[PDB]
RNA sequence: UUAUGCUAUCAGGUGGAUGGCUCGGCUCAAGAGCUUAUGAAGGACGUGCCAAGCUGCGAUAAGCCCGGGGUAGGUGCAUGGAGCCAAUGAACCCGGGAUUUCCGAAUGGGACCUCUCCGUAGUGAUCAUUCAUGAUCGGGAACGCUCCGAAUUGAAACAUCUCAGUAGGAGCGGGAAAAGAAAUCAAUUGAGAUGCCGUAAGUAACGGCGAGUGAAACCGGCACAGUUCAAACCGAAUCCCUUCGGGGACAUGUGGUGUUGUAGGGCUGUUCAAACGUCUGGCGGUAAAAUCGAACUUGCCUGGAACGGCAGACCAUAGAGUGUGACAGUCACUUAGAUGUACGCCAAAAGACCGGAACAUGUCCCUGAGUACCGUGCGUUGGAUAUCGUGCGUGAAUCUGGGGGGCACCAACCUCCAAAACUAAAUACUCCUUGAGACCGAUAGCGAAAUAGUAGGGUGACCGAACGCUGAAAAGUAC
RNA sequence: UGUUCGGGUCGAAGCAGGGCUGUGAAGUCCUGUGGACCGUUCACAAACGAAAAUCCUGGUAAUAGUAGCAGCAAAGCAGGGUGAGACUCCCUGCCGCCGAAGGGGCCAGGUUUCCUCGGCAAUGUUCGUCAGCCGAGGGUUAGUCGGUCCUAAGACGUACCGUAAUUCGAGUACGCCGAAAGGGAAACAGGUUAAUAUUCCUGUACCAUUUAGCGUUUAGUCUGACGUCUCAGGGCAAGCCG
RNA sequence: AAGUCGGCUUCACCCCGGGACCCGUGAAAAGGACAGCUAAAUGUCCGUACCGAGAACUGACACAGGUGCCCCUAGCUGAAA
């Protein structure tokens, strides 16, 4: 959340760069599929490890996977099958940004999750 | 989880929150006499644990009156 | 052999272990942008202002 | 407050042990009163001696004869040390 | 094959300019504004599994507990290893607690000893009270008040003057402070507390009448607010502490009344009846983190990657902006617009309480003293024989009275009532919060794009740097 | 900056070189390099133009492979090792230096330089396998040694008083500090470590306070407690002789 | 492994006593002694490594200076350090 309070963008960045983590959560946004958007009643919400989503921008679009791992500080997701090969060979996963990807399924083993979605 | 959350030292009693500070207190001398001899320990977490661990105890009895 | 009372002492003590490099595994954990600090001496030198 | 962090264990220290000597690291703040009674509370062996040294990295070493002999033994075994 | 050299270009090295980028700086505006003996700020030392600096924290030591918000990750600057924590709801944020070493107002004593001595375990110093208890102390960016107080400089030298009541000093002190309800300003007859702004005006005034210095009132605004004592008359009719028994103050006067100028009040009589204010009350507003918030991630092309081009589809009380692999209203955070919020703060209806305002009568009573004034010296002032201060000396009056009206005195007229007290708002400032910008863009902008008042320098008072950037992704180069 | 009209990943700015135009300030284009921004109309602004200031900051030459690495202590050689590498590190021998200091002890000061292992980019005026350098680990033990105690010259605190005032000021009173070379309760020899040792260990001692028992004043004196020079006597560490 | 004896001298150290000099007079206080003996317990706190200098201090230096030659020092020659 950075209000229109300021249109600086210093002002903006140094809110991002310094937001705290509970701040950093909603970060994490991603569209949901249309089915999902329908289902909640919302355009959009945070990717949870675990949860399936469909790359659609950069050098894997149209990949669907799981979500290995979410860091908050580096605003990245990490998806099964979005890796870079490196020069031993060995398979490294390549980080993705939550706003380049689509939930098309979500997560739901905690109770929590719907109302952390929406409201 | 962790070794023992708040809820269980609420639950036990003065008698008993005493022995496992007492516990804690031991454990941490055994950690800390290992790391004297320089050598990594074995679970590195498990030092600043009990540190919190015990914390969290004493904190408890201040709270009960205890100490 | 000066004689220090404890604090001299102990601030001779914080003076000595501060003059230690910055760990291997701290350049690596920065990607070599905290190679050193600013309390690198040596014994023969400018001395202390601490004791 | 106990004054008693932990043994210490270097070879110098670990020397101790076969003549029922044993070394601690503990607080600077405290002195061999509080010492002897914390070690004795600690591990319910008579204290015979203390003999307390500070560092250059800023401690304060302890070196506890015991009365009885093997307590050393004992408390290293208790510790974990042997 | 001409070496040593010379000139031009090219390749490379060194170097770190230029460009581009910037979580920093600077300035302005709007807010908000005290804290500490319940031990502050500041410092020392410690505190991390591997931890040296900084940051945080205090032997419960990058932390502990509770409630709320948040929800799936977390483990500071700072993605390294290994672990630990977290759905028993962590991390994070808001509120409230606990712990909180030593020094420091530092305060049991002592400090070239951040420790040490006695340990009778600590109310250090100065004060108020009944002697239960209480106050003061240190800190705070500037602002505020009181007092002390230069010189350079200008005068083209220099002494009065100027610089300047500046610089600097000492004391006090709050969110503001000071001032403040006329012994005023006027002028022929008026106004009506104070502060601040505009103007008067570079005028009056001062001045080697040189250089220069330099008002106020009237008037126009901002904001508005009035009162309390001393005394007369009464005479303990009161106030405070309390273990609720009582105790303390107090006749050298607690309290009631009263509070002022074409005089007022008291005392005596008559009339009208009671306005302001204090307390309760919490309709309702303000109000924590925070919640919701439209509409594309569609085709082809280029590309490593579209937010681009060309077609196509939409939202708009939202086209401020930032992020995202290149230019994004429709991808994310937002925005416009609505919601919610613990403790608090303001707060209307309605109740409880001391009570207010006119007139008549007057050999009646009271109305602030080393004070006002004056003499003399000095400072200060535009204050000139006519500023204010204060050193010495002198020194009144009492309503048939006293002061002022820019030399003194006389008279007339006008005007006020000192020498006791308080008093919101309008104003100032910027540590801090938010916003903004024809500002700077890494030799700039703060010294510091902060492991920056740091490294380093000085015995000390103190002086004081340099250093930004891989990439979309470490894919950080296997063999 | 306002405003008009644009360009750019099919490659912006910048940079090196070049073509063309313009009297010129300059502009434009081309090639290469570069990887994300840049212009333009009409106007408006300014922290707006550098070759100079013994200018400032940074970078970097010539000097120059030059001076120095000599003068005050002219010091090394052989053989054998180690090592990738040896004038320079280790051992043995020979030859030398200081030997009333260049040895021994310790103050102030330093502050880990001490010890062990592992290193050699820098430091070391050469080299280096060496090191007071670099990295990792270890090391300092007290009733008897000092401090601590006492007071000295002399400070500081509180109070009083002064001062416009103070964190300022002399004096007085009461306190308190002020000596690791003054005064002073008491421990020695041996061993032990890689580095501590009157400190740890062995042996043999000693001092102080408190307590308990056994006994008590002589109380106010002495001691602590003292200059310079000179000399006798006695002893003794060291030294020397059979 | 011996480890037993004698002698001489003796500074620059200890004890003791004398003398001379002063227009110079050469600290104080704690502490100690003068009535203590026996037993038990207690003796906390700080320092302690190493250099102490032609390389560990100071002079920007592994500096021919200074701090310190501060206090000590074997044989011969020689009055002698
Ligand atoms: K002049
Ligand atoms: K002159
Ligand atoms: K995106
Ligand atoms: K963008
Ligand atoms: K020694
Ligand atoms: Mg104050
Ligand atoms: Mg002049
Ligand atoms: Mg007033
Ligand atoms: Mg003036
Ligand atoms: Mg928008
Ligand atoms: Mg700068
Ligand atoms: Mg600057
Ligand atoms: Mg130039
Ligand atoms: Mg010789
Ligand atoms: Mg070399
Ligand atoms: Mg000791
Ligand atoms: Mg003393």
């Amino acid at each position: 959340m950075i209000a229109m309070v300021s249109k600086q963008p210093r002002k903006q960045r140094k809110a991002r760069y310094a937001a705290p983590l509970h701040i950093r959560q909603k970060f994490m946004g991603a569209r949901l599929s249309e089915a999902l958007t329908k289902e909640y009643g919302t355009r959009s919400a945070a990717v949870i490890t675990g949860d399936t989503v469909k790359v659609m921008r950069g050098d894997f679009k149209g990949t669907e996977g799981k979500v290995q791992s979410v860091s908050l500080m580096d605003g990245t997701i990490t998806v099964d099958g979005v890796i870079s090969t490196k020069v031993d060979g060995t398979e490294v996963p390549r980080p993705l940004n939550p706003s380049n990807v689509m939930i098309t399924k979500l997560e739901m083993k905690d109770g929590r999750r719907a109302s952390s979605i929406k409201k | 989880m962790a070794i023992l959350r708040t809820s269980e030292i609420r639950t036990m009693t003065i008698e008993e929150r005493a022995d496992e500070l007492e516990n804690l207190n031991n454990e941490l001398v055994r950690e800390r006499a290992l790391t004297s001899a320089g050598g990594a320990p074995e679970n590195p977490g498990r030092i600043g644990e009990i540190r919190r661990t015990i914390a969290r105890i004493k904190t408890i009895q201040h709270e009960l009156n205890e100490i | 052999m000066s004689h220090n009372m404890k604090g001299q002492k102990k601030r001779l003590a914080k003076a000595h272990k501060q003059n230690t490099r910055v760990p291997v595994w701290v350049i690596v954990k920065t990607n070599r942008k905290v190679v050193s600090h600013p309390r690198r001496r040596h014994w023969r030198r400018r001395s202390l202002d601490v004791k | 407050m106990s004054s008693i962090n932990y043994p210490f264990v270097t070879e110098k220290a670990m020397m101790l042990l076969d003549e029922n000597k044993l070394q601690f690291i503990v607080d600077t703040r405290s002195n061999k009163k509080q010492i002897l009674e914390d070690v004795e509370k600690m591990y319910g062996f008579k204290v015979k001696s203390v003999r307390t040294m500070t560092t250059m990295k800023g401690m304060k070493k302890a070196v506890l004869a015991f009365e009885e002999p093997e307590a050393a033994h004992e408390i290293a075994t208790r510790i974990g040390l042997m």
